[PDB]
């Protein structure tokens, strides 16, 4: 077990509209994304993002 | 004094209440939970990983024929192939034409990785639930200790003995069959030990890292070795660990609902906004002082200043009072209406102070608690500005706490109208029937 230095994705532009959350997403390399809701129904989403 | 509540099962937001022991002035008490944790009972059942496949020396028999025996290795395979002329770098190895024999032999090991990079599967069964809390009472600063909710032991949080309630709410995330790997915690119903197929999950299963029996099923096979080659040809499944690690899918650490956070050591899933806790704290009665001894507040009248229903502290109040004996004196709002953010206030002999709330309701109408008095602040609030906000809603939504004075009314304007066109009809249907009876009478 050893420890290596991952890459970090560029910060993503966060856009705010009612009850919604707009992120605009300029990733390097294909970089996960995951959301999940707080509620009794965790909803989950789970994308590879390759391009803007 | 006991003081019996219940608060919510949230983490990070404080729960806030006063103390009143009859002859003692109201001694304000927050209760804030630093974490709370479910952790289950574990059994490891087995650990799955990459196997090896090794492979011993092939015995070339020269002019005559070996026989394969059975061992006690795993997926062992053992063939003997006849009719090879093989050759090394000094030559022709045989003699004979075709009067010999090649015997491979191939079993399936653990590799070198699987000291490090394995999963476990684990039964789960109900275990413990425990909480780190953090408690703040009068002129006490703010306490804490790891406590079990549970209902029945108590700890000891700055000369105050706590209980905490069990959980209202039995749910857990894991179900009973769960996969660890890494930091990652699957819920996956695994083979039973000795039944994983080959290719897949458990097709590798061993009860410990550290075991001497070890489970393996592979498609292992022996091929001819090519011609005058002295090797040890074989085909096999793909390890279906490293078919598991590419389709994995999401871990129970992205998917597990109410906001749960896994960790390992041990396993558990922690801040679970599920259901409240019942609690029960035991204040030391050096912590009270006489209703003499404290100042009396009266004349207070309270002006709500500014108000948004945001989710921080976005409403502003000021209170006049008139009091004695200048000193510190607690403010509390025991309805849900509003949550102070203040504990407590310096009062002079008059003057007035500011506080500040948060609350949900369009037209909030609170209760303010003010030592050994109250006032009711009333106000009309704003929408808040922010549509999306990175912290947690401070107040409670209550069912009608959206609908405005305008939305009330035109309710009362429905219904009572509604049922006048209704009443009335009634009303002259009555009169007519007795109309008609005196007629005839
Ligand atoms: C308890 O709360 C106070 C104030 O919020 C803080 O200073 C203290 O660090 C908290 N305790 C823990 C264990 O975080």
């Amino acid at each position: 077990k050893a420890k290596c230095i991952a890459t970090l994705a560029p910060e993503p532009l966060v856009e705010h509209k009612h009850r919604t959350l707009i992120l605009h997403l300029h990733p390097d390399h294909p970089t996960l994304l995951t959301t999940r809701s707080l509620g009794s129904d965790a909803n989950p989403t789970r994308q590879w993002i390759e391009r803007p | 004094y006991e003081h019996t509540a219940v608060m919510p099962n949230k983490v990070g937001i404080p729960y806030k209440a006063l103390v009143e022991r009859p002859g003692y002035a109201p001694v304000h008490l927050q209760i804030q939970l630093v974490n709370t944790r479910i952790i289950p009972s574990t059994n490891l059942e087995y650990i799955t990983c990459k196997y090896k496949t090794k492979v011993p020396s092939p015995v070339v028999k020269c002019c005559g024929a070996t026989q394969c025996t059975s061992k006690p290795h795993p997926d062992y395979q053992c063939q003997v192939f006849s009719g090879v002329y093989p050759f090394m770098y000094g030559g022709a190895y045989c003699f004979c034409d075709t009067e010999n024999t090649q015997m491979s032999e191939a079993y399936v090991e653990r590799s070198e990785e699987c000291s490090i990079d394995h999963a476990k599967a684990y039964k789960v069964h109900t275990g413990t639930v425990q909480a780190m809390v953090n408690i703040t009472y009068g002129s006490v600063s703010w306490r804490s200790a790891d406590v079990y909710v549970n209902g029945e032991t108590p700890a000891k949080i700055g000369d105050a003995k706590l209980i905490i309630g069990p959980l209202s709410s039995a749910w857990s995330p894991f179900d009973n069959k769960v996969v660890v790997y890494g930091h990652e915690v699957y819920n996956y119903d695994f083979p039973e030990y000795g039944t994983g197929k080959a290719g897949s999950f458990g097709d590798l299963q061993s009860r410990t890292s550290t075991s001497n029996d070890l489970y393996a099923n592979t498609n292992l096979k022996l091929q001819r070795p090519q011609a005058g080659i002295v090797h040890t040809p074989f085909t096999q499944v793909p390890s279906g660990f490293e078919r598991w690690k590419k389709d994995k899918g999401a871990p129970l650490n992205d998917v597990a609902p109410f906001g749960c956070s896994i960790a390992l050591e041990p396993l558990r899933a922690e801040n679970c906004a599920v259901g409240s806790i019942p609690i029960s704290i035991d204040i030391p009665d050096a912590a009270f002082t006489r209703i003499s001894e404290t100042p009396t507040v009266s004349d207070l009248e309270c002006k709500i200043t500014e108000c948004t229903y945001a989710f921080d502290f976005g409403g502003i109040a000021t209170v006049a009072y008139k009091s004695s004996k200048a000193g510190n004196c607690p403010i509390h709002s025991p309805s849900g209406v509003a949550v102070i953010k203040e504990n407590d206030v310096t009062l002079a002999e008059s003057g007035s102070f500011t506080f500040h709330f948060s609350t949900a309701n369009i037209h909030p109408a609170f209760k303010l608690q003010v030592c050994t008095s109250a006032v009711t602040c009333k106000g009309d609030c704003k929408p808040p500005k922010d549509h999306i906000v990175d912290y947690a809603a401070q107040h409670t939504e209550s069912f009608t706490s959206a609908i405005s004075a305008t939305a009330w009314s035109w309710i009362k304007v429905l219904v009572g109208g509604t049922s006048a066109f209704i009443v009335l009809g009634l009303i002259a249907t009555a009169v007519v029937a007795l109309v008609l009876f005196f007629h005839r009478h």
